[PDB]
């Protein structure tokens, strides 16, 4: 969260 | 905030950058999320969609006119864009005020017609879906849910 899968 | 998501509503984050991956785009926009919320098949987004007649090979027909491929597939990590960000942070919203504490696939397509102006936005309404509409259905099938 919030940039890629799953961050 | 992806502990909160569904189990369905985080294979479909994971499966909208596969989309993108296999149409060899460099970022997650809001139009893989709208493939990847179809491809996925089963929940209320997939349901509500496929109940208003936005199947898979209207909206692929519609990116490859809009956007087209790259040259070549990419490897590793995928980048959300600027408005896949705000459809994901606007699912939170859509989850709470309906009186969920998980999000749901059906938060995620919600999210994305109320972020209203990518290219996912631009598909739905150039398939004949307009955003209120969508809406509506997915409030009508909800309520169904209720009986």
């Amino acid at each position: 969260w919030l940039a890629f899968v799953l961050v | 905030m992806f502990e909160r998501f569904t189990d369905r509503a985080r294979r479909v984050v994971v499966l909208a950058q596969e989309e993108a991956r296999m149409l060899n785009h460099n970022y997650i926009g809001t139009e893989h999320i709208l493939l990847g919320l179809i491809h996925e098949g089963e929940g209320v987004a997939a349901k509500s969609l496929e109940s208003l007649g936005i199947s898979l090979e209207g909206v692929r027909s519609q990116v490859e006119e809009i956007i087209g491929q790259g040259q070549q597939a990419p490897s590793g990590h995928i980048p959300y864009t600027p408005r896949a960000k705000k459809v994901l942070e606007l699912s939170l919203r859509e989850a709470l005020q309906l009186g969920h504490n998980y999000i749901g696939t059906e938060h995620i397509l919600l999210g994305l017609i109320r972020e209203g102006e990518g290219v996912a936005a631009q598909v739905l309404v150039k398939l004949g879906a307009e955003l209120t509409r969508v809406r509506q259905q997915v409030i009508q099938l909800l309520s169904g849910y209720l009986e």
